């Protein structure tokens, strides 16, 4: 027989057919999946008086455990099953309620924002309800559902109850972001946006996906602070870091201006760097669990040798700041001292009038001032061979993976900002963001400027042609722009940044799949032109939308600080050496655009930035950002058992894919990054990769490391993010 | 790990 | 190991067929002229064609001047110095003759009770008794020691073989069986406490533990409430994790479900309760503590073992003749062998207990195209062990007619009309529907009238030596792989699983099983018909679990799957590396 | 090795 | 360790001169009245003025309900399992009453002799017997093996 405990409390015979029926519905359309296999594996685990919820997790996980490259469709059989369990868990049945009914329930329960009911009428809800296709929950992969369940759907912290499905998330994120539009266009926008996201064309960051609809207003997750050379400013920088990390934000600190050990910060940078680290980790489980930062400094800082080794797992404690990453800032002069095998002179910023500023803003003025200050006896300084410092940096970058490079001249010669007014003098946690900053001198100092960015990405895998990107750019740029007026500003300097420039950073996911589906490869140059054509489409249509929005609503108050304001487009300023690696003609009318921007302005001083991705690219089953996958199958560790995600369309494309460690070397990838940088407003989270078993005696030569460091400078690459070294 | 040796005359041939 | 040879010169004096024929002659030598040489022939045939398998000391010694063949002894120790001295002396005698031992030292009183110095120092003394006849102090002599889960010192006993710690808290060269019943498991599900008591302070708790679960309920809650009684509380999630964390770490902390052993047993627990097991957890027999080595009122339990080769029989009804042959041989053996300790003779003469198992279960399952892990084999297994128990009883019933039932037959349930098919864990009803095929009521009446020669007949034991000689899978276990490697002076020994060429895709290998569930369903189905217990393993592949680590949750969930399906004992845990 | 964490509310649903 | 006392309440019931006179009393109790108390008087004098010194179990137990005063036992083991066992149990009994043990295990036959296994496995066994009534590892009960 075998009895079954229900949700109420009484038994009743087990309904083996009801199961096989749900199981049947679920394999709808999928190929290569055995239903009997799933029953034979779950049913053996069923015990007399087992409860309903258990039967249901048992059959999900059994579907789940069958995911392999050979039978990838299980990915979906397990999802649909989980999707089903989650409907019953939320609404007690399959059909979700009417959206208006649902919203009122959620508001009274205090889990949705009441603003939703003041902003839309029941008839407007009844109409939104018609846009919803609840059948789209059927298209998530299983690794997707696991992420929804854990990070996205509105739920219970404590009891663990789940209150909404995915289509209710998408529709309400849409309602909220587009709620202030006028009646003529609003619900058209809500529909057209809802569609873009629920079909995986536009991807949103976690705090947006998790919080837009609920009473919260915290969504800034990406802050950039610059610290001045005074106690007040360090106190201000620290306090600001504190505020922002309490709200789960990654931070880019520029502490380069701090004066060196034993200057007339008398006790030097390191003790102040430590103080930043504790600010950063002020809101973390044991002192490692959330809160993250990258700190920046110029390569010529007097204490650089001592800063290069801060996260080194050897050494003594008063010389170690290990729970932060660093970006070393380099320009053409340094690299020239490297090629010519001469020295680099270190100076403390406090002793060299306008060297620091010329570093970022005017490379000639730097030349003049550097050689000038080198010659002057009265100035405290320090010489070291340039082969030495570069090796030290590279030896550290290799050892930890996380000593990063900013090429600060590229950031200012090829940028949306004019460096005489608003220079880019740092990046953020992941090296994709590049924005101007002003140091504060109190937390609430109004003359300060901390930089924020609001992020997103197109799914290159989901669009059927480049011109599909027009609508998507419009949707993306409008949503994130509404978001800016919507979210909270804990620090006045941070509002000034966001209100004054309204900067955005929209990237891509699914580059690798995209490359495969057009039968190209990272490593050999076969993809240069496709990549050039693609990022043209991208930048162009992102500007076009921001231009159109600037007409309808006003360009951004500090638009006149940009190059764009003067008629200078990225296509005028890209590193000229790219000319030698691609010949793809421009396809779109950039002069029409030149004039239209110059006249009407832009809503957003920046629009593009290539960021890393993991959560987001799981939800759509897409390759991560622009990176080649390590393998065909991803493994995540989870209380619910092993999570597997097979790269999109494996069965047809396993020989199309170029996997990470199958690339002969870094050269094609960097050519591809550099081609993106021709059109991207900010930077790219660009990796370097080294397989030790490709090198004599299993050891990576300092020669290849530097030769690659220069390949990237030459092709105009602004930043280098992680180094990955494979084991064996 | 990493092979300390660096050739400057190799390098001097790179154009930035 | 088998052929009669020279210790020193290394000369070999007989071949295998001379072994088989003389083992047969010897065991059947007292039969009358009309039947003798027919029995010798019919037995010789059964063994030389690999249908019946005999243990090592029988195969090695029956024909020669020796008389030592007991290789499986169970002692129970009382709570007094005399008894520890008696238990120890008995252990000494028996290990000199290469015997494995099950000690029950559960009755020993706890540290600082009115054994004043506690169990551990006495446990150590048992260990040295055990190893008294061993090369360097690890080479031969083996034992498993038993205790109830509620013993005051349990936390200190759970960690005895732990490779960390200090020496006066470590007994590492013995295995342990922790004894559990329904109450404990209930405190686990409900996440409440377990109260520990020293057996000396709790009148009839120890006895009710094994004999009467209700009387235990009543007495436990009663003693929990009483302030005057030395006791100790601990969350039940804690103790269970500790046990399971130890079982996992060493492989060799074993479980006895003592209620199952007494509610589903050939013995009536009001007269003769089962209060322990043996070295390998397959044996389950009643014992009485001695108070001197030669104490006549003592009872140490012995069993004489064997097994059918499921791979060698062409049909289930071939098992009739084999049961007759098996049961008659081992019965003759009982009158034949020596008895170093009077208590041990009383056991063997009074109940004449046997334990006949199987080898080649895995091959058998393959040859019928079934699998451990998925439930495809439940019914075949149910049909098979029916045949087995039935025909084993039938032969012991027939032998009881010809020669007399055993003197203590009236202590069994069988004597009262109760068959195993009346007493099996009812939850098995939900995992198989195989009808009984044999007439169990005809059998009920015939046993009740004529008796049994042997109070027990069945016990599923591990096997290695025996299953090598016939090229059979080991006991009831799935093979780790298709090829076995043994280290040998003569070079590497390889044995490929029987009929590989045809059946490599039939076999379900150990580490190919999704988990423990089907196997435990199969063990539980055997336990419906087996007189004693089963040497049942649990298995865990770390690379099937998030971050290569086996969750305490699965360990306990399996511990309960086994209780539910009525499984009496759990023997080794195997954890694969990588 | 072993994952210490034990869920009692999971367990309480087992029947012996 | 001499004065009669409750070992949990920590109460002391007697004093040193009661110890001395009453120990005299018990050991001379069965003497003929013609001479009894005279003996009792003189033995008390001798011990109370430190001229004669007595062993602890006599000093702490004589006068009390106990009768275990043997602190000092010698056992000879023969070369046979029964002898081993007998030796072992003798030890266990005595060490549970606190005695120290000398043990002659010299005649146990050597390893390899036609009991194939030799002295050491049995010597471990005596050791565990000697310690069978002691805390754990290094605390109480002692022996010397010859």
């Amino acid at each position: 027989n075998l009895l079954v405990t229900k949700r109420d409390g009484s038994t009743e015979r087990i309904n083996l057919d009801k199961i096989h029926r749900v199981l049947d519905w679920a394999a709808e359309g999928l190929h290569n999946v055995s239903i009997s296999q799933v029953e034979l594996r779950s049913h053996i685990q069923f015990y007399d008086g087992i409860k309903t919820s258990d039967i249901h997790e048992t059959i999900i996980k059994a579907a789940a455990d069958l995911i392999s490259r050979d039978a990838p469709d299980y990915q979906y059989l397990a999802a649909r099953l989980a999707i089903f369990h989650l409907r019953k868990k939320a609404y007690g049945q399959f059909e979700p309620p009417a959206l208006y009914d649902h919203v009122v329930k959620m508001v009274e329960m205090g889990k949705y924002d009441n603003h939703l009911l003041e902003d839309y009428t029941e008839e407007e809800f009844k109409q939104m309800d018609t846009f919803i296709d609840h059948d789209r929950d059927m298209t998530f992969s299983y690794a997707a559902v696991k992420q929804l369940e854990g990070k996205y759907l509105v739920q219970n912290r404590v009891t663990g109850e789940i209150y909404e499905s995915a289509q209710f998330l998408y529709i309400l994120v849409a309602a909220c972001l587009f709620s202030n539009y006028p009646r003529e266009t609003r619900l058209q926008y809500v529909k057209r946006f809802y569609d873009a996201v629920s079909t995986f064309k536009i991807s949103l960051p976690t705090p947006i996906m998790s919080g837009v609809r609920t009473p919260t207003r915290q969504f800034s997750s990406c802050v950039l602070i610059e610290c001045g050379d005074s106690l007040d400013s360090i106190n201000a920088t620290s306090s600001a870091i504190v505020k922002y990390v309490s709200q789960r934000a990654g931070i880019g600190i520029n502490a380069g201006r701090i004066r060196a050990l034993g200057s007339p910060f008398h006790t030097g940078c390191i003790p102040f760097y430590k103080h930043f680290q504790t600010a950063v980790k002020s809101c973390s489980q044991g002192g490692v669990r959330g809160g993250a930062a990258t700190l920046f400094y110029p390569m010529w800082h007097l204490e650089v040798e001592s800063l290069l080794v801060l996260k080194n797992n050897r050494g003594v404690e008063g010389n170690r700041v290990r729970h932060m990453d660093y970006g070393v800032q380099i320009n053409k002069l340094m690299y020239t001292r490297l090629l010519k095998g001469e020295d680099i002179t270190l100076f403390s910023p406090s002793d060299v009038p306008g060297l620091y500023d010329a570093f970022f803003a005017d490379q000639e003025e730097f030349e003049r001032l550097y050689t000038k200050y080198e010659k002057d006896d009265s100035i405290r300084k320090q010489r070291v061979k340039a082969v030495e410092l570069f090796s030290l940096m590279m030896q550290e970058r290799a050892s930890t993976g996380r000593i990063y490079i900013q090429n600060v001249d590229h950031c200012n010669t090829h940028s949306p900002f004019d460096p005489a007014i608003a220079p880019v003098r740092q990046s953020n946690l992941c090296l994709e963001i590049a924005l101007p900053t002003k140091p504060l001198n109190d937390v609430n100092d109004e003359n300060g400027e901390i930089a924020l960015c609001t992020l997103s990405a197109f799914n290159l895998g989901a669009i059927n042609n480049l011109d599909e990107l027009e609508e998507l750019a419009i949707l993306a740029v409008r949503a994130l722009d509404a978001l800016l007026d919507y979210q909270d500003y804990p620090i006045p300097a941070a509002k000034r940044g966001a209100m004054g420039r309204r900067t955005l950073g929209i990237g891509v996911i699914n580059f690798a799949y995209y490359l495969a589906k057009h039968g190209k490869r990272y490593s050999d140059g076969s993809a240069n032109n496709l990549t050039h054509k693609t990022f043209e489409a991208i930048q162009y249509y992102l500007l076009k939308a921001s231009n159109e929005l600037a007409k309808e609503q006003g360009a951004c108050p500090w638009f006149n600080e940009t190059t764009y304001a003067k008629g200078i487009l990225p296509i005028d300023t890209y590193k000229k050496d790219l000319d030698t690696i691609a010949n793809e003609p421009l396809h779109y009318d950039w002069e029409a655009l030149r004039e239209s921007i110059k006249t009407h302005g832009l809503r957003n001083s920046t629009l593009s930035a290539l960021m890393p991705s993991e959560t987001s690219s799981q939800i759509s089953n897409a390759t991560n950002g622009i990176e080649p996958p390590r393998g065909y199958v991803s493994i995540k560790a989870s209380k619910d058992g092993i999570l597997r995600q097979v790269v999109p369309d494996y069965e047809h494309l396993h020989d199309a894919y170029e996997l990470l460690w199958e690339m002969p070397g870094n050269d094609g990838y960097l050519q591809l990054v550099g081609i993106m940088q021709k059109f991207i407003d900010q930077s790219i989270s660009a990796n370097t990769n080294y397989d030790p078993s490709r090198f004599p005696s299993g050891k990576v030569p300092m020669q290849q490391l530097l030769k690659d460091l220069l390949t990237a400078y030459k092709f105009g690459v602004k930043t280098l993010f992680y180094q990955n070294t494979r084991d064996g | 790990q990493i092979d300390s040796e660096v050739d400057t005359d190799d390098l001097s041939n790179f154009q930035l």
